[PDB]
């Protein structure tokens, strides 16, 4: 099984965050600590940060939806009663503005009040299957309620891929550069944590809808999964839904090509879904992001919101989480991958685990190195590995060949 | 348990191209494999600093290959200049079972011969009088490796001597030898004649010397 | 930078001892140190390694025995239980950093020798070699024997003779002591040789005249 190449020469795990973070100065006048990082973005309206833009609903075009709150029905709120030809313009107007000169970075369009597949929406989403239906009455009274309610899947269906296709295809051959793709494609479906033994185990169903959902993948570029995290799990409930979500994740990727795999950033968050101001401890990291380091995605986005970044005292406690748990983490799990991959691999590419179904990390053994911070911020490494490292590894791990290095 | 293994110990190759030293192991060792060189009585000298590159400075175009569990350091110039004792030390933190260093190879160069020249040294004053003589015996220039006998009078001792070899030369490969023989002084008041004699085969060198 | 090491010496069977190895150039954080060992006629042994971290990795036959350290400019290594088995000359080696996940060692030391005998130390005794047609060039020499700790240094002519000299290895005996010879050539003034052991830090002084 093979694995994508990287974007930037000389790293294999890639890291992008994408957070309106870019206002408040962090801890004494010094702005940025994002050195680790390699694409930053903001989703500021008016702001112009290259590397990481997104296109929310409110923008690119004239985008439909019911809106779920109590309020008023927007562009008509089905795919079916668009132009498909101002959208377009449209869209063509804000490329033009949002990326003047051409340049290296990742562009996610966030649309999901619909969903483009039929019987993916129970409640609350059954509005768009209402209206499905008596808009085809309003056209014909012979069929009777079953024959609308079948006619309502075949204008909803085609609506809207017809314009998520043409939404992607006005930026592929555009501004090719860039790396297009729609935010959380695909989906599993995880909700039965809760009942008496369970396992997160993606039910069949839903692998066959992702699997028959396989005409966008030829689309975008990127793919770029949710692996939020909620507070009414266990240990190993978590790992099992992070794990199973991931490796789906890396199962589409199969089909678009299958020599040369896409690359899936995955889309995370460094708080809790349910509280939204409490962070990730370190054993929450692990089976947050080391799952991800282990199971071969092409590198993590992180996303935010101005819920943690708004306030001054916010920003004082985002500064202690960087500079005491994310950062070293983030050099843990790297130089581990990195050194992976030029001790085991030759760098052919990056190692993936023997059998996931198991707890196996690819960490820095602490009786050897020493991750420190020197005076001025900048993060250094000292010490080099044991043979018995290298061999638990190579027991534990093992490697795969790039999309380049075959 | 780490076990590194060196064959051959001592290698004895003339002017051309000679052996790669070579080294194997038990624990699978990826690339951490280094090569050093060692002339006697001098510290050793980094040759090459993976299985396969060599570091700045190394004029003799070596060039080592391996990996897996053997490797090797092939020799492709070799001269009277390069002649040493070469050494394959594991790069890698040793694990807690180890033995990193291996026992050692030996380069022999069989350049062109040269004719000795033995010189005979009596054992001056102060030196009967303390208890104990001495007779010395210096072979200079020569190539290959001699054999030294005495004749104390036409007595031909077996026990008290010592013998001394030089480094290969950096010139032309020659050796220098120093020999002596050690004796009690009412010994070497019973005799009158003393006669050194160094051997190579057909062609042997005497010196000899007469009290008064 | 540079590495010299220090503290070799005489000792006696059942004790412990401590050597220094010195660095200036460079600082200890950035480049690890490693000591090695030679016993005469022998090959290197692997004693010990000390990381960038502090972590310190031993042979397996040495475990129990030696011990390592470092301060801000010094690096030591501190031993136990001296046997007739640990005569030898130690090194220490530097690490040059051609690789970021092994170590690979460029610069060396010269050594300290350390001798593990029941005795006590003796002084040299310099006797002179002169040969009884003679030419215009001839060969003289000094003879150097019975002295208990290497090393022995000879010069000729507070060093300016620096051509043609033949300074050739110890020899250890069957009753615990050395030998040594040196010669040199001149054209036919009298040549003077200067003998110095540092282990009883004595000079002696010869002048050499043919008879
Ligand atoms: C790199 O990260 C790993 C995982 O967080 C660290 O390994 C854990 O360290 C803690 C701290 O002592 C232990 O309690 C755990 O048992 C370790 N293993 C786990 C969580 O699987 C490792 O120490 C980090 N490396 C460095 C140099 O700090
Ligand atoms: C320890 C653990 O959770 N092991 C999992 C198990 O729970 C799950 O039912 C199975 C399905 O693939 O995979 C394995
Ligand atoms: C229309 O939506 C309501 C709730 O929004 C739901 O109760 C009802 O069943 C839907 N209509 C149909 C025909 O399903
Ligand atoms: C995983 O979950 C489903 C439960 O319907 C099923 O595939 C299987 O029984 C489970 N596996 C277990 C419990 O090991």
């Amino acid at each position: 099984n093979f694995r994508a190449p990287p974007v930037i020469p000389n790293v294999p795990f890639l890291w992008a965050w994408n957070a309106p973070s870019e206002f408040c100065l962090g801890k004494f006048d010094e702005p940025l600590d994002m050195s680790l990082f390699s694409f930053i973005g903001s989703p500021r309206i008016n702001a112009t940060g290259q590397g990481v833009t997104i296109f929310y609903v409110d923008r690119l075009g004239y985008y439909p939806y019911i809106d779920s709150i109590t309020g008023v029905t927007v562009n008509g709120g089905i795919p079916q009663k668009i132009s498909l030809q101002d959208h377009l313009d449209k869209a063509k107007k804000d490329i033009t503005f949002y990326m003047p000169v051409d340049n290296l970075g990742m562009a996610v369009i966030d649309w999901e009040e619909w969903r483009p597949t039929w019987a993916r929406n129970w409640k609350p989403k059954d509005v768009y299957k209402n209206r499905s239906i008596e808009l085809v009455q309003q056209q014909n009274v012979q069929l009777s309620l079953t024959e609308a309610t079948e006619k309502a899947k075949q204008e909803f269906e085609k609506a809207g891929k017809d314009f998520l296709v043409e939404t992607i295809k006005l930026g592929k051959l555009l501004r090719p550069n860039h790396l297009w793709g729609y935010y959380l494609f695909p989906d599993c479906y995880n909700h039965h944590y809760k009942k008496p033994g369970y396992n997160g185990s993606c039910f069949n169903v839903e692998i066959k809808r992702n699997d028959d959902l396989s005409w966008l993948w030829n689309e975008s570029t990127a793919l770029y999964p949710s692996i939020y995290l909620n507070t009414q799990q266990s240990p190993v409930a978590a790992t099992l839904y992070v794990r199973n979500r991931v490796r789906e994740a890396i199962r589409v990727s199969k089909i678009p090509d299958a020599k040369s795999p896409l690359p899936v950033f995955a889309y995370t968050r460094i708080v809790f879904t349910d509280q939204v101001l409490k962070f990730l401890s370190q054993d929450e990291l692990v089976y947050t992001f080391g799952e991800t380091v282990a199971l071969g995605a092409s590198g993590i986005v992180i996303w935010g919101t101005l819920s943690i970044m708004r306030s001054m005292k916010s920003c004082l406690l985002l500064d202690n989480y960087m500079e005491t748990i994310l950062n070293p983490y983030i050099i843990n799990v790297t130089l581990a991958a990195k050194m992976c991959s030029q001790v085991l691999c030759q760098e052919q590419g990056v190692c993936i685990r023997k059998n996931w179904n198991s707890s196996d990390y690819l960490h820095l053994n602490p009786d050897n190195f020493a991750i420190q911070l020197e005076k001025g911020g900048k993060f250094t490494v000292r010490g080099k590995p044991t043979l018995e490292d290298l061999e638990q590894f190579s027991e534990k791990f093992y490697c795969s060949c790039y999309s380049t290095l075959s | 348990a780490l076990v590194m293994t060196q064959t051959p110990s001592s290698v004895s190759a003339a002017v051309g191209g000679t052996v790669t030293i070579n080294c194997q192991a038990s624990q699978n060792i990826y690339s951490g494999l280094a090569w050093y060189q060692q002339k006697l009585g001098q510290p050793p000298k980094l040759l090459i600093y993976k299985a396969s590159t060599l570091a700045s400075g190394v004029p003799s175009r070596f060039k080592g290959s391996g990996s897996g569990t053997q490797f090797t350091l092939t020799i492709s110039g070799v001269q009277c200049d390069d002649a040493a004792t070469y050494y394959c030390q594991l790069a890698y933190s040793s694990t807690n079972v180890d033995n990193a260093f291996g026992g050692g190879t030996e380069v022999v160069v069989k350049g062109d011969p040269v004719a000795p020249t033995v010189l005979i040294f009596p054992p001056a004053a102060d030196q009967v009088a303390t208890g104990t003589v001495t007779i010395v015996c210096v072979a200079n220039k020569y190539f290959p490796d001699v054999t030294v006998t005495w004749e104390v009078d036409g007595t031909t001792q077996t026990t008290g001597i010592e013998n001394s070899k030089t480094p290969q030369n950096s010139a032309d490969c020659t050796y220098n030898l120093s020999s002596t023989l050690t004796l009690t002084s009412t010994q070497y008041n019973s005799h009158k004649e003393y006669t050194c004699k160094v051997t190579q085969g057909t062609t042997s060198v005497v010196q000899s010397f007469n009290r008064g | 930078q540079s590495v010299e090491e220090s503290g070799g010496r005489l000792v006696t069977p059942g004790g412990s001892l401590t050597l220094t190895c010195t660095v200036s150039g460079f600082s200890l954080s950035s480049n690890a140190i490693s000591w090695v060992r030679q016993a005469p006629g022998k090959g290197l042994e692997y004693i010990g390694i000390i990381s960038t971290s502090g972590s310190t990795y031993y042979a397996n036959w040495a475990k129990g025995r030696f011990t390592i350290s470092k301060t801000s400019t010094t690096v030591d290594l501190k031993m136990t239980s001296l046997t007739t088995e640990d005569t030898a000359t130690y090194f220490c080696a530097r690490d040059g950093a051609y690789d970021d996940f092994a170590y690979y060692f460029d610069l060396w030391g010269q050594g300290t020798l350390v001798t593990v005998s029941s005795g006590q130390p003796k002084a040299p005794s310099v006797f002179p070699l002169a040969p009884c047609t003679p030419s215009s060039t001839v060969t003289l020499g000094c003879l150097v024997k019975g002295y208990l700790p290497e090393p022995v240094t000879v010069t000729w002519n507070s060093g300016t003779l620096t051509n043609g000299v033949r300074t050739f290895p110890s020899v250890r005996q069957s009753s615990g002591l050395y030998s040594l010879s040196s010669v040199v050539s001149v054209t036919s003034q009298p040549v003077t040789c200067n003998v110095a052991h540092p282990a009883t830090n004595t000079k002696v002084d010869k002048t050499v005249a043919p008879s």
